[PDB]
């Protein structure tokens, strides 16, 4: 913990507030990165914005689409503890799509569940 | 009876339980199963490779391939063809198929597939 040992829930930034303190997984378009590589900015498939702060400064540069792993802080950010720049190069990811699978995630959770049950 | 390939979460496939002879998640029979993760973990051997595959349902699970290409740096995405076995009271995969994901929206296709898949057959099996 390091949080690869549990379930995360896939989220939009819309659903952050209803997450303080779970676990999650945003998907996401780098927006913005601070200056001193601590928090950077991406905007979910509606187009809405989360914050994502770091640990250590981001190593090298990212852009794109990132997948971010983190806790939902209590300021409603998400502190991340690992990230994946999505392979994009041949084919661009539709985010927007994307977005109704999250949203349908949460209307059918028996059908895509979140742990062992 | 049909045997069709159902794609899964790995959170499905920790919680399947074997009834009269068959895995069982909700109430659909799965046997062979497609999942899409993130390989954490490589592990090289000469017969066979051992991979640690992550989607977002649960803690990895072990991906067992049987050798005879290269091993899948660590990082990427994979969609996963195999077989779901249980040993010492241990879920794992039994894998025929492994391939790097090329265009990330078959990921969303298999989100999209798995609450897809699940929902009919579970339907399909009443009755």
């Amino acid at each position: 913990v390091d949080m690869m040992d549990l379930p995360r829930s896939r989220i939009n930034a819309g659903m952050l507030a209803q997450f303080i303190d779970k676990p999650v997984c945003f998907v996401g378009r780098l927006e913005k990165i601070h200056p001193t590589g601590k928090m950077f900015i991406l905007s979910d498939g509606e187009g809405k914005n989360g914050t994502i702060e770091l640990m250590e400064p981001l190593d090298e540069e990212i852009s794109g689409i990132v997948e971010v792993v983190g806790r939902v802080t209590a300021k409603a950010t998400i502190l991340c503890t690992s990230y994946v720049q999505f392979k994009e190069d041949s084919h661009p990811f539709d985010l927007g799509l994307y977005n109704e699978a999250v949203k349908i995630i949460h209307d059918f959770p028996q059908f895509y569940p979140l742990g062992i049950v | 009876r049909a045997q069709h390939i159902v794609p899964c979460t790995i959170s499905q496939l920790l919680s399947a339980t074997l009834v009269d002879e068959v895995f069982r998640i909700g109430n659909v029979e799965i046997s062979q199963v497609t999942i899409v993760g993130i390989i954490r973990h490589a592990e090289k051997a000469p017969t066979n490779i051992v991979y640690k595959i992550d989607d977002m349902t649960a803690a990895p699970m072990d991906v067992r391939q049987w050798v005879d290409n290269t091993v899948v740096p660590p990082e990427t995405y994979v969609k996963v063809a195999g077989h779901l076995r249980s040993f010492q009271n241990k879920k794992s995969l039994v894998a025929f198929k492994i391939m790097p994901l090329e265009d990330m929206n078959e990921f969303t296709t298999h989100i999209l597939e798995v609450i897809n898949a699940h929902m009919v057959l579970s339907k399909a099996n009443s009755q």
